[PDB]
């Protein structure tokens, strides 16, 4: 899910 | 709402969605309107380099002198006939009569026309002007 | 989280000042009742937590917590120990491993067989074995821990399965990194972009991308929550479908700016030519109206005053036109001025450049990866449904490798590997739960137990025709569940060289694919680890198509993106290289769970729904619920993680304990 997500703004 | 940089209208949406070519057709729409747009302009900016042409030299050639005669009192015989001329050429143009004479006033024109309405016939020439 | 007591609350994912829908349930009395009482609920909760929390080695019990309250909180010594039970038996207090005061009775209530020892079996099997219950997991692998697969050869060490901490800040993982001996190493968010031939991302451009990505995704949202775009065509919006609609109107604005800006180019024109047309005509009566005057004045003196009155006239008519074209010749200097400042300012001539097109889908296989799946297959609405859940604090990796943890938990447990559930059976009276070695598939078992807990993954429960058999089958609205549940995949590939060639201080860099089909193929890497490793991402629609190509290949596309990047002298042969294939691999079926088009976070409820069989003789009272689910596919706020594994399994292990040694 979106916390997996690299580079997170 | 939207973020900024983001234009999502939902009328523009539905046109993207209704169908699933719609999005490149819409697209190709516009790109054909960007052709027509862009070779109009082409046309009419040559059209304009055309008559940018026909006015090469402005109009200096052409160009008089200017006159700086100072503004006088009494009326003359010439200039009270070049202003019942100037009546019957330019109607009731006080500002065109003063500037064929060149020493009155559209104050002294203004009561010129008063003064020797009689002795002129002024109300003739200017019937006369308007036939 | 900024006290003591209100900072346990939030290590918990408890609210410090209010009391759950869980704590309501077995605390009727007190949330219905004065407000007085609440606080002082709130506080004891909150106090018990904090002692556990501060010394998670050591079994908090009853009279311990007592102890360290002060009065009027101690005072009811009955409140005390229904809240420390509570935390107890929903495992928020005395989970993962411990040092017990008392030791465990060897008399032993109910019999359960957990099937799978991933994190959610190990993580349930610890707490209904330490409630006194006889707990046996059957497990198809020749070792534990399932999609947490730990790498080992030599000091070489590199996790295949998960890999990161997703922050400390109200993480269950935080109590077992106290536990455990993990070395958890912080990753340092910075991200260099390689591009298909080798360059780095000029940083400017990097930065436009990244700011265009995050802006199309909120957009997305927009469309999704503001603009109710969720169906089209009687069928759910994907996020792909949602982001291919937000750029193509993006591109739309681009082309309708230029339209909107040379439309008032032509229209200036127009206006240009109108006027220089009046002042060309003007011209000729200029022209002609000066000779008139030319030959008017030609006539010498004397002369009368009619002839006079013509030169007069005629120059009086020349200067009043030679006014007026005096006039438009400015009127035509200000229009030429305003045309060179349009043609000076045009806007946008493209909304995205092929190269940004290509730097954008690397963006999208990082946010396919995240999912672990196609965008197409993602729920617009729902695919960020717990965002809401998300930990604080840094993100970190497992140095020692992250296989510590289960193998920790495994510790005391009646484990059987190389068993492969065949069909699991549940009536009134009982279950049978019937595997085989996996070795000789023909070597038979059955166990026979009062309830099972389920921690098959999705992609296991998905399998058609069926791995695992199900007497009586699921019911509809269990099956249609994992039918319309999304089940991702991700792979890994271990790289294992001699001596370190890249930048030590970057724990991240990716590599941008040539095209949107290839974005996902080995698009990042990662350097995390004490020995010379790299762990490239398989990820997208490339993870299930690269799955049929051979190691060697797939090690050999690796080497070439790194040469680029590193050059051929720098990038030796590796030591030792393993490549994931976990849609193939028959005990996972895929990565993990992701919100998939069609579905929602109420259908992570449905799978932790256990099933109640029907009565063996009929008109006999309903029976008691036998069969029960944990894993990342069956909670829904924390899906796809080892903590949410975890979290469902402590969580049905109270559910099974109330059942069958009562609340
Ligand atoms: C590549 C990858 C990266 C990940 N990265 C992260 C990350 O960084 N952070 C994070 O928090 N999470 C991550 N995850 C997710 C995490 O690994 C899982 O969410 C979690 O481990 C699931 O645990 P589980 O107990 O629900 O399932 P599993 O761990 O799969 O346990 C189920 C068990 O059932 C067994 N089994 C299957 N079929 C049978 C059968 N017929 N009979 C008996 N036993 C059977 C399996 O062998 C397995 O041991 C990642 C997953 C993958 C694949």
């Amino acid at each position: 899910p979106r916390s997996f997500l690299v580079r997170r703004k | 709402k939207p973020p900024k940089g983001m234009f999502l209208s939902q009328e523009d949406v539905e046109a993207v969605s209704a169908n699933a070519t719609a999005a490149t057709t819409v697209l190709r729409q516009l790109d054909m309107e960007l052709v027509s747009v862009k070779r109009q302009i082409q046309n009419i900016k040559q059209t304009n380099s055309a008559l940018k042409e026909k006015l090469d030299g402005g109009i200096e050639p052409y160009r008089l002198p200017e006159v700086i005669q100072k503004c006088n009192a009494r009326w003359t015989t010439e200039e009270q006939l070049l202003a019942v001329q100037a009546i019957r050429k330019y109607g009731r143009d006080f500002q065109a009569i003063s500037d064929v004479i060149g020493n009155k006033s559209v104050v002294q024109v203004k009561n010129f026309f008063v003064n020797y309405r009689r002795r002129f016939n002024i109300d003739e020439v200017l019937q006369e002007w308007e036939a | 989280h900024m006290s003591g007591v209100e900072g346990a609350a939030f290590q918990s994912r408890l609210p410090h000042d209010r009391m759950t829908s869980q704590e309501a349930a077995c605390f009727p009395d007190i949330i219905s009742g004065p407000q007085q009482t609440q606080k002082v609920f709130l506080f004891i909760r909150n106090r018990t937590l904090q002692l556990w929390l501060d010394n998670p080695k050591i079994q908090l019990t009853f009279e311990a917590t007592l102890q360290q309250l002060e009065a009027p909180y101690n005072s009811d010594t009955v409140l005390v120990h229904r809240v420390h039970s509570y935390l107890e038996r929903h495992g928020l207090i005395n989970f993962g491993i411990y040092k017990r005061i008392k030791p465990l009775p060897t008399k032993k209530t109910g019999k359960v067989i957990i099937i799978g020892s991933g994190v959610s079996g190990l993580a349930a099997a610890r707490q209904l074995q330490s409630f006194g219950m006889d707990v046996t997991l059957l497990e198809a692998r020749d070792r534990v821990g399932g999609r947490v697969a730990t790498f080992r050869k030599g000091n070489y060490v590199a996790d295949l399965g998960a890999m990161v901490v997703t922050g400390l800040g109200g993480n269950p993982m935080a109590v077992v990194s106290k536990q455990v001996n993990m070395e958890l190493a912080k990753i340092k968010q910075k991200c260099p972009l390689y591009e298909a031939n080798g360059q780095a991302v000029p940083k400017e451009k990097d930065e436009m991308v990244e700011q265009e990505f995050n802006r199309l995704l909120e957009a997305t949202s927009y469309l999704s929550h503001q603009l109710d775009f969720n169906v089209l065509n009687n069928k759910p919006v994907s996020l792909g479908q949602a982001l291919e609609v937000v750029i193509q109107l993006q591109e739309k604005h681009v082309k309708d700016e230029q339209i909107e800006h040379w439309k008032k180019i032509v229209k200036t024109q127009e206006e240009l030519k109108e006027l220089l047309n009046k002042m060309v005509n003007l011209k000729e009566k200029i022209k002609e109206l000066h000779q008139q005057y030319k030959e008017a004045s030609e006539v010498k003196p004397p002369r009368d005053i009619t002839a006079e009155f013509l030169v007069k006239s005629k120059h009086r008519d020349l200067t009043a036109l030679c006014k007026e074209y005096d006039e438009l010749a400015e009127t035509q200097g200000k229009l030429e001025e305003k045309l060179q400042e349009l043609e000076a300012n045009p806007p946008s001539d493209v909304y995205l450049s092929s190269r940004d097109r290509q730097i954008l889908d690397w963006h999208f296989a990082n946010l396919e990866f995240a999912n672990a799946t196609p965008l197409s297959t993602l729920s617009l609405k729902h695919w960020d449904q717990d965002d809401d859940f998300e930990f604080t604090g840094s993100h970190l990796t497992v140095r020692n490798g992250y296989s510590c943890v289960p193998v920790a938990l495994a510790e005391g447990l009646d484990i059987k590997l190389n068993t492969a559930v065949r069909q699991v059976r549940y009536t009134a009276s009982g279950c049978e739960v019937i595997a085989v070695n996996t070795r000789s598939t023909s070597q038979t078992f059955i166990y026979k137990c009062d309830a099972v807990l389920c921690t098959l993954p999705l992609g296991v429960l998905k399998q058609q025709p069926p791995a695992v058999q199900f007497v009586p089958p699921l019911p509809e609205w269990k099956t249609s569940a994992v039918q319309r549940m999304g089940f991702g995949n991700l792979n890994k590939v271990v790289l294992c060289f001699d001596r370190v060639f890249w930048d030590p201080s970057v724990n991240l860099f990716g590599h941008v694919g040539s095209t949107t089909a290839s974005r996902g193929e080995l698009f990042l890497f990662w350097n995390l680890y004490k020995a010379p490793i790299l762990l490239a991402l398989v990820a997208g629609e490339a993870a299930g198509i690269m799955e049929n190509i051979s190691d060697d290949v797939i090690v050999g596309r690796c080497l070439a993106i790194l040469k680029g990047i590193f050059g051929s002298s720098a990038v030796p042969q590796p030591k030792e290289t393993v490549v994931s294939r976990w849609r193939a691999d028959p005990w996972a079926r895929g990565s993990y769970s992701y919100v998939a088009a069609g579905s929602s976070g109420n259908d992570y409820d449905l799978m932790a729904q256990p099933i109640t069989p029907g009565p063996s003789i009929p008109g006999a009272p309903q029976p008691i619920p036998r069969l029960f689910f944990a894993g990342e596919h069956t909670i829904r706020n924390y899906p796809a993680t080892v903590h949410g594994a975890l979290l469902s399994g402590l969580r049905e292990a109270g559910r099974i304990a109330d059942q069958f040694l009562g609340a």
